[PDB]
């Protein structure tokens, strides 16, 4: 398929593990919003979207409930064919050229994720970091796999060591990807 | 590893030349196997794998389900695109261009720009550098900004990095020296 | 079609009421509406996959549930006099498709059970002036002094219910328009040919089905308990 | 609501009823729905559409090119088509996404065609026992039967019965009172032959 | 506030 702009007005995801679900809209590969299925709230990912765009989270909850039904049927129809664990590839880089003292952001891209059950954390000098760690939703791909991006806002210093730990069922061990300056 | 059963429903819209060519494709995916899809160019549900004959034949029989999915070309694809014209298609983030010696290799770090259309050229002394210039594919930061790094093998002269972008009527010209 | 039970209910202030609804076979989305003469037809809540979706602006007293068979059950707690209404249930194949309504459940909240009265039915024979001037004979039925408005009037001629030439008032008339729980009055007309009325073998009976109290209600009054009953008035033809 | 309708609308039997409806604030993701309710029964689904013109076995829907107004066309109006017609826009609004919020609607009165209107007021005697009612019948469908001034006097509204055995239709109203001074001549005295 | 909609999903046979 060829097009100038591709829009995913309905990236509906539901998996038996959890069970967890996800509803989100994407345009040109960027997540417009996701719907927090637990709080029934639409979370737009740009300030311009929050002031001009609106979406009812009840439409998302209804589709996911249909996905829960549809999943139970294709499980029975496919003789309970479980998913295949893929090997995710991890890339770490900065958003802007790092300047000491100027706050930047580290970007941990975890690509080729399937099933959408990944556990991504940051480490500073070997210590787990639980501050400034943001995370995107599972962003769809054309081959029906997913990729997730984790962020880490930091302050550049001389003795800084940052690694992105990624834990997935397709990996034999937790994958540590060090960030080379 | 625990077993997992994944289900995906992708309601995808395709646009070309503004609103002249609009296409709707709703994909139904078990794990990573798309078994049924509805193509607005076709107009009816069709099974992609032998896992969706029961679904495609049944959804095509429900008259209102088929007609509403057909009407989603106007209620979803065409309607939401008008809101994109007010917001997404007007987003213009100017790129930040920085030249810095690598740690000889000069890099031209073009970061935080939108949309994806960009052009970067290296110039050694008003003569364009073809060989020795190594670029990266466009990088999606995930926060509606893109990034690209164009390196140049050099040996010292005023090296110049030119950048073009829709947000810029004037191309950004940065000299290293 | 959508089915709703019960069809008529009489409750007092403070009680609770459960309203059942079986949706159309295959439908999984159910919506509840309340129809009053005052505020019109108002939306309550909608249910799909055993969970509530869109919700109206009603207090927490108005709750509901949805079962696995897509059946729904609406509940109202601490009944007020303003809660008396027709509660309609609608179903759709899925949330977002065309909703199809049932017949509804008529709820009447009364101050006390003593305000429930059965109807008195009267049949008025046609006038000779109408018989001689138009060769037609109009019979008028009169059901008076009943409360609430849970009544079904029907005409029966020679044992069979008739519908040709029958006209019943679409809305009853309050005998005391100032009182809140005023008793009602209802009129109906059956017009037949003058010869059919002049046949002494033709039997004309006006039947009014009244829905009132059940056995779950106590009656401490001296008058007869106004239970669900059929009050009839009959008249024979005459030449 | 987003819809505005004429509160009442009359129509002659056999003619075509064109029920208008305005909805200039409709959006591209919202459908137009039409429902009707006969008496105090359940609302009956008529038709629905988006921008094209729809037609089912019941009626036809005509939506303007700019989608700012519509019309429900009932071609063959029967006396069974006398009902309240609700033009509803199924909105795409937060908190009410996909809800059908009913408005005041349009009261469509299908006036029957009385061929030979010979109006008269008759007095009927009770079949058992001192009781009697007055019957105003066989009047044209363009006449109004007003309520009573005396609260001790009760006057019903117009009622159209259909004698299918002769294809004969006739309007009728009833009046009664306990005050034995109730002459049927001065019963419907608020109804003057125009 | 007016909201945009996504693609509607149908219920399988089961
Ligand atoms: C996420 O962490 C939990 C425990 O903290 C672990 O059981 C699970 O396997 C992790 N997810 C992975 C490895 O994908």
């Amino acid at each position: 398929i060829v097009a100038d702009h591709v829009a995913s007005y309905g990236v509906n995801l539901y998996q038996s593990y959890g069970p967890s679900g996800q509803y989100s809209h994407e345009f040109d590969g960027d997540e417009e919003f996701y719907v927090d299925l637990e709080r029934k709230e639409t979370v737009w990912q740009l300030p311009l979207f929050r002031r001009f765009r609106r979406f009812d989270p009840q439409f998302a909850l209804t589709n996911i409930a249909v996905l829960k039904h549809n999943l139970n049927c294709v499980i029975k129809r496919s003789n309970s064919t479980a998913a295949t664990n893929e090997v995710p590839e991890v890339t770490v880089f900065s958003k802007s050229p790092v300047t000491l003292g100027q706050p930047n952001t580290l970007i941990c891209l975890v690509d080729n994720i399937f099933p959408p059950v990944v556990n991504i954390t940051w480490l500073s000098n070997g210590h787990s970091v639980t501050e400034g760690v943001s995370e995107t939703s599972f962003l769809s791909k054309s081959d029906h796999s997913f990729f997730k991006i984790s962020y880490l806002t930091f302050l550049p210093s001389a003795d800084e060591i940052y690694d992105c730990k990624v834990e997935h069922w397709g990996l034999d061990e937790p994958l540590l990807k060090h960030w080379e300056p | 590893s625990p077993e997992d059963f994944v289900y995906q429903f992708k309601g995808m819209c395709y646009f070309t030349n503004g609103t002249e060519r609009v296409r709707l494709v709703t994909r139904y995916i078990y794990n990573r196997e798309e078994y049924a899809r509805f193509d607005s160019d076709v107009g009816v549900y069709r099974a992609v794998t032998p896992l969706g004959p029961p679904a495609a034949e049944y959804w095509n029989s429900q008259k209102e389900v088929l007609e509403r999915t057909r009407a989603e070309l106007d209620t979803v694809c065409r309607h939401n695109y008008q809101l994109e014209l007010r917001t997404t298609l007007q987003r213009r983030v100017e790129p930040t261009v920085t030249i810095s010696p690598s740690r000889n290799l000069l890099v031209c770090s073009v970061t935080d720009f939108y949309p994806a259309q960009i052009k970067v050229r290296w110039f050694r002394n008003d003569q364009e550098e073809t060989t020795g210039v190594v670029s990266t594919p466009l990088i999606r930061n995930g926060d509606w900004t893109f990034q690209i790094l164009v390196m140049l093998e050099m040996t010292p002269d005023v090296y110049t990095c030119h950048v073009e972008h829709p947000s810029l009527q004037n191309p950004i010209i940065v000299e290293w020296r | 079609g959508v089915t709703q039970t019960p069809r008529y209910l009489i409750k007092t202030r403070g009680q609770q009421v459960t309203l059942s609804c079986s949706p159309i076979s295959g439908h999984r989305s159910v919506s509840w509406y309340q129809q009053t003469p005052g505020q019109g037809l108002q939306f309550l809540f909608e249910y799909f996959s055993e969970t509530q979706r869109n919700k109206g602006n009603f207090p927490g007293r108005f709750s509901g549930r949805q079962f696995s068979n897509s059946r729904s059950e609406m509940n109202v707690s601490t009944l007020e006099l303003g809660d008396s209404a027709l509660y309609l249930c609608a179903s759709s194949l899925r949330r977002g498709d065309t909703i199809y309504f049932g017949e509804g459940s008529w709820l009447t909240v009364v101050e006390d059970l003593n305000k429930v009265f059965p109807p008195e039915v009267a049949v008025f024979e046609p006038s000779e002036a109408e018989i001689s001037h138009t060769q037609k004979a109009t019979l008028v039925c009169l059901a008076t002094g009943f409360f609430p408005d849970h009544v079904e009037l029907s005409w029966w001629v020679n044992g069979k219910e008739v519908h040709s030439g029958v006209c019943t008032d679409p809305q009853p008339l309050k005998e005391q328009p100032a009182l809140n729980d005023s008793r009602y009055a209802l009129s109906s007309r059956l017009r037949v040919s003058a010869t059919f009325w002049q046949n002494p073998r033709n039997h004309f009976r006006c039947q009014v089905q009244f829905y009132g109290l059940s056995e779950n209600d106590e009656w401490t009054q001296d008058r007869a308990k106004p239970v669900t009953q059929i009050v009839s008035a009959e008249a024979w033809g005459r030449a | 609501m987003k819809t505005t309708q004429p509160p009442s609308m009359d129509c002659a039997e056999g003619r075509a009823a064109n029920l208008p409806c305005n909805h200039s604030t409709i959006s591209g993701n919202e459908y137009v729905y039409w429902y009707r309710q006969i008496h105090s029964q359940g609302p009956q689904y008529i038709i629905h559409g988006l921008k094209n013109n729809e037609t089912n076995e019941m009626a036809s829907l005509i939506i303007t090119e700019d989608r700012k107004s519509s019309t429900l066309i009932l071609p063959h109006a029967t006396l069974r088509d006398t009902a309240v017609y609700y033009c509803i826009v199924r909105v795409a609004i937060e908190g009410s996404q996909g809800n059908l919020i009913f408005g005041k609607g349009t009261k469509l009165s299908v006036k029957p065609n009385i061929q030979n209107p010979d109006p008269a007021v008759y007095q009927l005697r009770d079949s058992k026992s001192d009781k009697s009612v007055c019957l105003f019948t066989d009047f044209d469908s363009q006449t109004n039967v007003s309520q009573s001034k005396d609260s001790d006097v009760y006057i019903t509204d117009k009622c159209v019965l259909d004698m299918r055995s002769m294809d004969f239709k006739s309007n009728s109203a009833v009046a009664w009172s306990n005050k034995s001074d109730f002459a049927c001549a001065n019963a419907f005295n608020n109804s003057i032959i125009p | 506030g007016q909201v945009e909609l996504g693609g509607g999903t149908p219920i399988e046979s089961c």
